[PDB]
């Protein structure tokens, strides 16, 4: 069974805020699913979301971050004016710093060829072929992504913290985002375990669905 | 749904409120009508802020891990326990470790115990209502509450300040600043010093330094780097005591010696000190003047070497330890 | 065929107090987070450089869609209806709405002190007999340099001469919203790791780091050069340019090394007209 | 620890050794009464020390008491470290290592 | 156009303690900081500096919105509500009283000590023999060149010709906030490092550097230097006077650097009249 594509990731700012967080940019210590398969989507130019349904997605995290906050004065559309300053708010929004993780792709549920890892391993070896926009970033637009390159299981030989399915786990990591409300927006609870493993376990492979 | 019954969970774009509105099944909508109960509440103090000067206002919300129904229901109900000047708290970690107190210990247990708080605080004096300004987990283990208890043993509890329609309550700086850095992982002698003396001219927590100064030195003691320093605590003060049995001599029979006056002039003298070089040219002066040390014929390599290497100030800091702790 | 523009640029030293948070009665805290090694470094909010890019480009013609009042210290919105193929800001910036909206052509870090940041504060009790309240202010302040990493999708912008200004712009940053009245900090490059690529990926995010606390040197980091020596990273696509070129001509080896055979220029006028002449060459300008 | 640190600590067991052959002296010259006078004599030392005022004369006295020593084991393995260390280093340095070697003095058993 | 001033300031060597911070015990700290080298410096506020020349504008009789009553050592307002149309330290160094707000076309930074800070300390008492807890006291000083960096806007003027009085009182600084009955330093400038031009990117700030640890000797720094040198930093936009002009025309070879052709003059008066008379010919004025 085809080795599934391996991705070495390294982000200096990163923020995941999550959802139920709207008065605070308070985030999860672990990118979501839903985030990586957003941030992937467009690394291979792909504007629809339910072209790559049914991607399994395991992350391991190199190094535990550290949460800072910082404060921000965001725009929010309160009144009709534009210039009108019940507009802008002040608020603190969590951000994390130092971000290197390893991204496994398992594209072999995918029912609609070519599959994302076949188009992310074609996007990797000629970088001029293919064609997309925007500048690639994990989170928030502004926060760009240092290095995203091929890598093997041996990378860093060192000691990984995996993301686990557990249902007795603290995190709550949402795999598939509805930016209106909340309503499509599904939930799986995660868990860190410090594990020596090259190859990630069963549970991590997080298999993206639409949430019908 | 809306903020009351989520936290946090306000719309953010008020022109889109009937779409961009959280939404919930109803039975979560039910637990969400049910988690203030579950919830404690403490007070918050602003060092900087003098009491007198500032009510308490910003609210802290407690809000628990939960791993079993009945442990959480014997856990809320066993801190119901507790009096309100225990609630008014200087940092948010202090209140987090207050939340997990009570709670008993065993040691065939790995005991571990998470929870989240919640900073509510008005953005400005005329703020109608108060908003989230910071949410932080804590982690306690074994060790860290057991720490934490030992501070509380050990440092003093608040004073609670009553006046016309008063209660203010005196939270000591140090049990919270031990509490931070408990929760950091880094050593609690972050900077203790810098926080009784230097910042606390005035001497607030500078005076439960002087009501728990035992307990600094247990933690320092705690503290193996320190035990260079602890050495080096001991030679001055028997270089000191060498100096007090020089004016013992000295003494005239009848007369009063003026010990206390002596300490003061060594007090005024090293705070005199103002570069390196002075500072060491009286330190050796005074360590010559004691007479025969043991301490330092015993550890003489390392006393040189932490002599020659450690910034003047930090010396000075410990020398003027050294006074203070000097117990015959 | 895409192209993109990543760069890495360290200002100057200087007394810094630019972004700050919510202060706590006294004190202004300038806000600040964990980086490299968990020493806590000063930061600049990446909308705070949008927002001097945005100024810079309402400041010499270059037609804005968000003009900012500077009297009324205000922003004012000219055309509800964004219109990229006409304004500038719509066109790199981009904009929100409830057509629907357009994803920014620029993305930009936070801004990053090199050194570690230390306890320092300044006393701000104003002069007079009286001494009421609003009084005794504090100020925390930071004498370091700040180094912030940007990318542009040149492909992405709806007029592809837009990208020359923007370059102008960086060099010739105006002002990053701070306190200029006490800390007149200037923001323009003194040393720039730049690449024209086609590929997605720079890894020259933060390239310059020193540590070493309370110091300028600033070199450049070892991963970097490493990363360089290793194969990728195509030194033909580099472009090195700013003080820092003096230490790379000092290191040993500098001559044979692969580093040798990217674009280096000490003037960094000269790094700007060439790399702008490679530009319009590759984007048919 | 860097070289500094070792030639400091042989200049302090140098100190040392010098103050045990003139303790030794002192012993043998006056062995007359209950007992010579050695606190007395580190008094004498320690004012002697901070009496000087500049380079020449505390350079003058630590030579002097230097060769008042005798033979100096530890001054004999180290001949240009310590000489290079003496002559260069500033002498307020040298008197504060001279006052710690004279508190640091070991009573031989 | 866009014009802009700026420069960095140098002052006379003398003893110094302008900028107490928050006493501790008896003494009397000096505000001090690290600074290049990790060295620590004593700096006095821009807030002092901006104190002062708004003095000198008092003086010499322009309007000035804030009437600064020497004997009752207390500030009043000349109209309650600010007019930076009428007012020169309302158009200048802005307000906010909380229109209701000006940006302030001064911008300065903090006053660097150039020698690091030994720690020399001054004792002072009571005379007489009666002695009370007020009889000693110690007060902390500073032998030092104080150099601060300062930039200002002359478009952002609402008159332009208030840019002369401005000039005028940065070479003629009234006294700068400190302790003149016993430590009377002179602030005025004796050695100047100022450009002229339409682009923002400022390269002399902080361009001084000692020779040695202890001294008055006060060279111009190598990073000045090496870049006007590489070819950035115009040095027809260059103005330098002062008693560094006879320390850079004793430099070898400097008949062939390129600051041979920079505006340079032995008397700061004639320095100061020529630049005055190149913005009056640039701003119409």
């Amino acid at each position: 069974m085809i080795a599934p594509l391996i991705l070495y990731l390294d982000v200096p700012f990163t923020t995941f805020r999550e959802s139920h967080a709207r008065e605070m940019g308070k985030t999860y210590p672990v990118p979501p699913p839903a985030t990586v398969y957003g941030m992937l989507l467009s690394l291979v130019g792909e504007t629809n979301v339910y072209r790559h349904c049914g991607v399994e997605l395991a992350i391991a995290m190199l190094s535990s971050p550290k949460k800072s906050r910082i404060l921000r004065q965001m725009r929010r559309f309160k009144n009709a004016d534009f210039s009108h300053p019940e507009n802008v708010i002040p608020c603190y929004q969590e951000i994390l710093s130092n971000l290197k993780c390893l991204i496994w792709v398992r594209s072999d549920e995918e029912k609609i060829q070519p599959s994302l890892r076949e188009r992310i391993q074609l996007a990797f070896d000629h970088p001029e072929l293919v064609r997309r926009f925007g500048c690639l970033f994990l989170g928030e637009s502004d926060q760009l992504i240092k290095t995203i390159k091929l890598a093997r299981e041996d990378y860093l030989e060192g000691v990984r913290q995996w993301a686990i399915r557990d249902n007795r786990g603290r995190l709550t990591l949402p795999y598939w985002v509805d930016h209106v409300g909340s309503r499509n927006t599904r939930f799986l609870r995660y868990r860190i375990e410090e594990m020596d493993r090259l190859s990630p376990p069963d549970l991590a492979w997080t298999m993206v669905q639409s949430p019908i | 749904i809306t903020s009351w019954l989520y936290l946090g969970g306000i719309v953010r774009h008020a022109r889109t409120q009937n779409t961009t509105k959280l939404e919930e099944k109803p039975e979560y909508a039910l637990a969400l009508l049910f988690v203030p109960v579950v919830c404690h509440y403490c007070l918050l103090h602003i060092p900087s802020e003098d009491l007198k000067e500032r009510k308490p206002h910003r609210y802290l919300v407690v809000i628990p891990e939960i791993k079993d129904f009945e442990d959480a229901s014997q856990r809320r109900w066993r801190l119901q326990q507790l009096e309100t000047k225990q609630f008014h708290v200087s940092s948010l970690g202090e209140a987090g470790l207050l939340y997990y107190s009570l709670d008993d210990i065993q040691p065939e247990v790995a005991y571990y115990q998470a929870c989240q708080v919640w900073l509510y605080e008005k953005t400005n004096k005329a703020s109608r209502q108060r908003t989230l300004m910071s949410i932080e987990e804590i982690k306690i283990d074994k060790n860290i509450l057991i720490t934490y208890q030992q501070v509380q043993k050990y440092f003093k509890t608040n004073y609670q300040i009553i006046k016309y329609k008063q209660i203010f309550i005196k939270v000591n700086p140090i049990r919270s600043l031990i509490a931070d850095n408990l929760v950091k992982g880094i050593h609690w002698w972050s900077n203790f010093w810098e926080k009784l003396v230097i910042e606390d001219s005035k001497e607030y927590l500078f005076n439960q330094l002087f009501s728990n100064r035992e307990g600094f030195i247990i933690m320092a003691e705690n503290s193996e780097e320190d035990k260079q320093y602890l050495i080096f605590i001991k030679v001055f003060q028997q270089a000191m005591k060498g100096n007090f049995a020089k004016i013992y001599a000295k003494t005239e029979e009848g007369k009063d010696p003026p010990i206390k006056k002596k300490v003061e002039r060594l007090r005024a003298e090293l705070n005199y000190c103002y570069d390196e070089l002075s500072f060491k040219e009286y330190l050796s002066d005074f360590l010559v003047r004691g007479g025969l040390n043991k301490y330092f014929n015993e550890h003489q390599e390392e006393i040189a070497l932490l002599i020659k290497k450690s910034p003047w100030q930090e010396i000075r800091i410990w020398s003027l330890l050294a006074i203070a702790s000097y117990k015959p | 065929p895409n192209y993109y523009l990543y760069g890495t640029v360290l200002t100057r030293y200087g007394l810094a107090s630019l972004n700050h948070d919510i202060r706590r009665g006294n004190k202004t805290i300038l806000q600040k987070g964990y980086w490299n090694n968990g020493k806590i470094h000063s930061f600049v909010g990446s909308s705070a450089i949008r927002w001097a890019l945005r100024f810079y480009l309402q400041k010499q013609g270059y037609l804005v869609n968000r003009v900012w009042d500077e009297e009324e210290h205000i922003n004012r919105l000219t055309s509800e209806d964004f219109d990229p193929e006409k304004f500038y800001d719509d066109d790199i910036f981009g904009f929100a709405l409830l057509p629907n909206q357009r994803m920014g052509a620029l993305g930009m870090n936070m801004a990053v002190s090199l050194t570690p940041y230390d306890g320092a504060v300044k006393l701000g009790a104003k002069s007079g007999r009286e001494k009421d309240s609003t009084s005794l202010h504090f100020t925390e302040y930071h004498a370091t340099r700040y180094q912030y990493y940007f990318g542009i999708d040149a492909t992405h912008l709806k007029d592809f001469s837009r990208i020359l200004p923007m370059i102008d712009g960086i060099m010739n940053l105006p002002k990053v919203g701070g306190s200029s009245n006490i800390f007149n900090y200037p923001f323009c490059p003194d040393s720039l790791v730049f690449q024209w690529t086609n590929h997605f990926a720079s890894y020259i995010s933060y390239c310059f780091e020193y540590c070493d606390p309370k110091s300028k040197e600033a070199k450049l980091s070892q991963e970097f050069i490493d990363e360089v020596e290793c194969g990728q990273i195509d030194p033909s696509k580099l472009w090195i340019g700013g003080t820092i070129v003096k230490d790379l001509q000092q290191l040993d080896n500098f001559e044979s090394s692969p580093l040798n055979k990217a674009h280096i220029y000490r003037n960094r006028n000269e790094m700007i007209e060439a790399l702008k002449t490679v530009i319009k060459r590759d984007l048919g300008l | 620890n860097s070289e500094e640190d070792k030639q400091y600590l042989i200049f302090i067991k140098v100190f040392q050794q010098a103050m045990k052959g003139n303790f030794a002296k002192i012993y043998a010259k006056t062995e007359e009464g209950k007992d010579p006078p050695i606190k007395k004599k580190v008094e004498r030392l320690r004012a002697e020390l901070n009496y000087c005022y500049d380079e020449l004369s505390f350079k003058e006295y630590l030579s002097d008491f230097l060769v008042r020593g005798g033979l100096n084991k530890y001054f004999n393995e180290h001949q240009e470290e310590i000489a290079l260390l003496i002559k260069k280093s500033p002498w307020q340095e040298i008197r504060i290592w001279s006052l710690l070697a004279i508190a640091s003095y070991k009573p031989k058993d």
